[PDB]
């Protein structure tokens, strides 16, 4: 199995799940 | 070996897409929701308004800021806010706490933003168009509105202010 | 040369693009520290005297750097490439042509934007009037790649005619795919500059209506970034494979990401516009959906790619979960420009996707996020993508050859430009989340913006760290550029392309996709469908209005 490509994606939504939620939140705090 | 690593490869990759498929519909499905709460209300009204961006000045809602607030409901009120170069009549916007303001905004010269410090409300104004976005302000006090599309030398100055009475 | 005339033309679209960039750079560590909260200006002024203010100095960073860089680079790659692999001789007079109208029309544009006479930005939103000589030079600039077109379907077609029942080569079908994804995505910006830029600056008419000019714009807007992008990708697909030490793990993934860019990257043009007035909601809606759809093929890319390192990495040794990283050629410029590129794409798409979510840009939208977001992109992805090429490309165009010395030199450029990136990236992101605006003066309001005080920090340590990867940049082209020594075996080696790993492919995907002009028309019908009503009842009302020059 490609752990290393598994690595890779693993960030990549980690990021996107952070920069998400985060921005989903910050959104809500202002409105 | 060449031959294993092709099928572990793409045996995987098909569970990464359809992960990062799933990942998207779900945010769609919450933005989805967004929609459906009060938060929505700063989507501009799609709605066509032309105005003549030459005469707004002279004749209109937009001509006498010191009226530019009108109550339009039981608990609404309606602003016309000018975005110009450079800044915002009036100046200060005053509406009331909990009062769901609509606010319709537009340009007798170049495109602005109309963008409201620390809520939600950030909308481009342009010539000849009323922008229109509607916000409830759920803190009393003092906020500053920010022109974040480029109007020229002026835009790094051009600021406006809502009061936020209780 | 006379073997290969292509070479020297691709040599052309190159260098005038890396010139294009630097000018376009000068203006950047300015920018940093502004955002920094310093102003450097003054020094500026005196340095490059003809400089009459920040805006102006914008407008040079992101037409130079952003439309005209990338596009000859576009042009540049997406041709020769294609040509290379098909081992057959481009058009040539069409590829002079081509090369000509992108000089003259730079030129001519170059004349009132040196002058302060179109200091509109890149976007150039009406009522801001920009001289005509900029809006028509412009014009001939980006008209130039229709040429481009023409010259990829021509190689393609001769080909497919010596070729019948054969499949299009991998290199090739991405550059045909691109090249017709960007015929439909141009024919808004054409349509803008026809119907109502040109004929206003010239004095035509009286008024240009603001919302219709963004729609239009925007409609080429969007795909013009996965114009910049494509080439980037292409080079990452097949040719880093090799530069890492190994392959292309997957021929149909790549031409499936290809795809789905010529389907996805057109509809797409409101998310540009969810603070716009007078556009439908719902359209806002279906083109937040499909804007994440198109999110899809950069996703693919992201596995295929990091599959594609993790084989390499093994092969040259790499074991565990980290090691085939530790494995790979990081002495390799042409290999570290773009992973480093593809790293810092990680964050960049991720703001990107938070971008596409309609309500969630109200946050966003309009502050120094947004620069943050695209720096990722194409100013740290696609730009260190064309500076690793440098040391393969430049040597196979030129017979020149990269000394050792050269190549650390270059290791350094691409590693400080990648880290001012990153630091700047974190300061605009914060910044913007902080409510300070794009396209904004900061350091002449000091007093405006204090709790972004953070962030400003990054930002000026970025602006003095990219200062320094740009001036080594500088003196590292023209070391190689202005070389005495020149050696013809290095032209006449092959581009290293990558092998395509051992897989039974699924030969019915790829004939499928191999049928072009069914895409086509699918990916033109799309256009329509997400366009047509909205432009309809723009036309239908329409409310041009006065020009305005406030600089
Ligand atoms: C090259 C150019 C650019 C690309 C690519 C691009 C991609 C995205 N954009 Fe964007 N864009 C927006 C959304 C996105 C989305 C959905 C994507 C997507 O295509 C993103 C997909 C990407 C991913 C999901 C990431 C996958 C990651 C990969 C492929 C790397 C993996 C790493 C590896 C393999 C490394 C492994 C290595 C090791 C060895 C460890 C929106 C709105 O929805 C706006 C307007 C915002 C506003 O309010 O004004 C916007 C703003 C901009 C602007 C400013 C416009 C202006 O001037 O007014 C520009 C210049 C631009 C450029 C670019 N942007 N974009
Ligand atoms: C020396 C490295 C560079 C630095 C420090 C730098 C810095 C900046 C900064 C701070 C801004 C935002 C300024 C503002 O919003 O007022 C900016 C905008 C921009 N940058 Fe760069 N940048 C660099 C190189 C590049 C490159 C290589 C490109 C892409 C090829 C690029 C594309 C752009 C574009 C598209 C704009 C937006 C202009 C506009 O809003 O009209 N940057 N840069
Ligand atoms: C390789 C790819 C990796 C990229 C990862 C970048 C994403 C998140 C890191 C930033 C962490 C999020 C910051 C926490 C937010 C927070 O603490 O909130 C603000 C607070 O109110 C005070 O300003
Ligand atoms: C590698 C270089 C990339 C640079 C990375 C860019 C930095 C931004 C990171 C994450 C965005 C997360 C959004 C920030 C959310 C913080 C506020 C928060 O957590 O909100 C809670 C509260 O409800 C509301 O105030
Ligand atoms: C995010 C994780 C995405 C990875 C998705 C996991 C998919 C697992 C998969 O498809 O594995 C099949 C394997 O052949 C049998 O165990
Ligand atoms: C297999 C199972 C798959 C399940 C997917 C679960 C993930 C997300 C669901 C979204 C939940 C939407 C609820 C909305 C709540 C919200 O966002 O509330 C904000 C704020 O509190 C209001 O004022
Ligand atoms: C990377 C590092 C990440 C760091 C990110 C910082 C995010 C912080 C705040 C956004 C949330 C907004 C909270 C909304 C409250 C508005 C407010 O306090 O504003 C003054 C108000 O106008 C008085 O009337
Ligand atoms: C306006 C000037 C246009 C000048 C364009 C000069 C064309 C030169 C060129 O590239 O064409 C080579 C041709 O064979 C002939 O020398
Ligand atoms: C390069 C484009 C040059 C000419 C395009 C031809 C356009 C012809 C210009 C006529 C415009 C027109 O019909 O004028 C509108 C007038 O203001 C209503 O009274
Ligand atoms: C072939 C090269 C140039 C064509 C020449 C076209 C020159 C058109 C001159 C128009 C001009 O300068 O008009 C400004 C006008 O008053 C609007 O504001
Ligand atoms: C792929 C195509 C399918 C996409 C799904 C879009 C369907 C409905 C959009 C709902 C629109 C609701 C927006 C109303 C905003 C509002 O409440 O206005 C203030
Ligand atoms: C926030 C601003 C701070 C910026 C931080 C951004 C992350 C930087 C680098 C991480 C890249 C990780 C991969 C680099 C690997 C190099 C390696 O393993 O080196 C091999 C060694 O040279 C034997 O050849
Ligand atoms: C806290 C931090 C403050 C930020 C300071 C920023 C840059 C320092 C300079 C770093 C120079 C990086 C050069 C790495 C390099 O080029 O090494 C090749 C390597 O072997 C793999 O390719
Ligand atoms: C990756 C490299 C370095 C970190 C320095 C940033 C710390 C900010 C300190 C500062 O500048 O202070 C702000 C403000 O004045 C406080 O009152
Ligand atoms: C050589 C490798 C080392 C790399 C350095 C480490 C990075 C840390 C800081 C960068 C300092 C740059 C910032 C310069 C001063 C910032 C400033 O102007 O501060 C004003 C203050 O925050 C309000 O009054
Ligand atoms: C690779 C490049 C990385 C090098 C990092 C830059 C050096 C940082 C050490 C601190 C510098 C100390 C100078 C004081 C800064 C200061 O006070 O700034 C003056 C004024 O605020 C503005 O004009
Ligand atoms: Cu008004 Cu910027
Ligand atoms: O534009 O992404
Ligand atoms: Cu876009």
């Amino acid at each position: 199995k490609p752990k290393g490509a598994l690595a890779v994606i693993l960030v990549l939504t980690l990021t996107i799940l952070v920069f998400w939620l985060g921005v989903y939140a910050v959104f809500f705090a202002r409105g | 070996d060449e031959h294993k690593a092709h099928k572990a490869i793409l045996a995987y990759e098909k569970g990464w897409l359809a992960f990062s498929l799933a990942m998207l519909f779900v945010f769609i499905a919450l933005i989805a929701y967004t929609l459906a709460t009060h938060t929505a209300g700063v989507i501009p009204a799609g709605k066509l308004e032309r105005v003549d961006p030459t005469t707004v000045r002279q004749e209109g809602p937009w001509a006498d800021p010191a009226q530019a607030v009108v109550q339009t409901g039981p608990n609404q009120y309606t602003v016309y806010v000018l975005a110009f170069a450079f800044g915002y009549q009036p100046n200060p916007i005053e509406v009331p706490q909990g009062a769901e303001i609509v606010f319709k905004i537009t340009s007798p010269d170049v495109i602005h933003g109309f963008h409201v410090e620390g809520t939600n409300i950030n909308v481009e104004v342009l010539p000849g168009e009323v922008s229109t976005v509607r916000y409830t302000f759920k803190r009393p006090g003092e906020y500053r509105i920010i022109c974040n599309q480029y109007c020229g030398l002026g835009h790094q100055n051009m600021f406006g202010t809502i009061v936020v009475k209780e | 040369y006379e073997a290969y005339p292509e070479k020297k033309a691709t040599l052309y679209f190159l260098v005038l693009g890396f010139l294009a960039l630097i000018v376009g750079s000068l203006f950047g560590p300015f920018q940093a520290l502004n955002y920094g909260n310093v102003d450097a200006y003054p020094l500026l002024k005196r340095l490059l005297p003809f400089v009459q203010s920040y805006y102006q100095g914008l407008t040079l960073h992101g037409v130079l750097n952003a439309i005209v860089f990338t596009q000859l680079f576009a042009q540049a790659i997406m041709v020769y490439l294609p040509a290379r692999e098909l081992n057959m001789r481009p058009n040539m007079g069409l590829m002079w042509l081509s090369w000509w109208m992108a000089f003259i029309g730079l030129v001519v544009f170059a004349l009132p934007l040196l002058a302060n006479e179109a200091t509109v930005l890149y976007t150039f939103y009406p009522p801001l009037k920009g001289h005509w000589a900029f809006y028509l030079g412009a014009s001939v600039f980006v008209l130039s790649t229709w040429v481009s077109i023409y010259i990829v379907l021509d190689l393609w077609r001769r080909w497919k005619a010596a070729n019948p029942g054969k499949v299009t080569p991998l290199v090739t079908y991405m550059a045909v795919v691109f090249w017709l994804m960007w015929f439909l995505a141009s024919l808004g910006l054409v349509l803008e500059a026809v119907l109502f830029l040109l004929p206003w600056s010239f004095g035509l008419v009286e008024g240009v209506d603001p919302l219709v000019a963004r729609t239009l714009f925007w409609w080429t807007g969007h795909p013009i970034a996965y114009f910049w992008l494509l080439p980037a990708y292409a080079i990452i697909y097949t040719i880093l494979p090799k530069q890492a030490g190994g392959k292309l793990v997957s021929d149909p993934m790549a031409r499936l990401a290809f795809l789905l860019f010529l389907l996805l990257s057109t509809p797409v043009g409101f998310h540009h516009q969810f603070a716009d007035p007078g556009i439908d909601p719902t359209w806002k809606m279906i083109h937040s959906v499909l804007t994440l759809f198109v999110a899809v093929p950069s996703l693919m890319t992201a596995f295929t790619v990091a599959a594609s390192l993790e084989f390499a990495g093994r092969l040259r040794g790499g074991r565990g979960l980290f090691g085939w990283i530790r494995a790979l050629p990081w002495d390799n410029p042409a290999f570290v420009a773009p992973v480093l590129g593809l790293l810092g794409f990680i964050p960049g798409g991720a703001g990107g996707i938070v971008n596409a979510s309609f309500t969630l840009d109200y946050v966003v939208h309009n502050t120094a996020w947004v620069p943050g977001h695209f720096h990722l992109q194409v100013a740290s992805l696609v730009t260190l993508t064309a500076m690793g090429s440098l040391y393969w490309l430049l040597p196979n165009l030129t017979g020149k050859p990269i000394s050792d010395a050269q190549r650390r030199l270059g290791l350094a450029v691409v590693w400080l430009w990648f880290l001012g990136m990153m630091i700047m990236a974190v300061g605009l992101h914060w910044a913007g989340l902080l409510n300070v605006p794009r396209r904004a003066y900061i350091a002449q309001v000091p007093d405006a913006y204090p709790h972004a005080a953070v962030p400003m920090v990054f930002n000026v340590l970025a602006g003095i760290v990219l200062l320094v990867a740009l001036l080594l940049f500088i003196y590292g082209l023209f070391s190689v550029l202005l070389s005495r020594e020149r050696k013809p075996e290095l032209a006449e080696a092959p581009l290293p392309f990558a092998e395509v790993i051992s897989g039974p492919e699924d030969r019915r995907l790829v004939l499928a996709m191999d049928r072009i002009g069914f895409w086509f028309a699918v990916a033109a019908i799309l256009v329509v469908l997400a366009y047509g009503p909205t432009l309809v009842q723009l036309f239908g009302h329409l409310n041009p209005v006065p020009g305005w020059r406030l600089w």
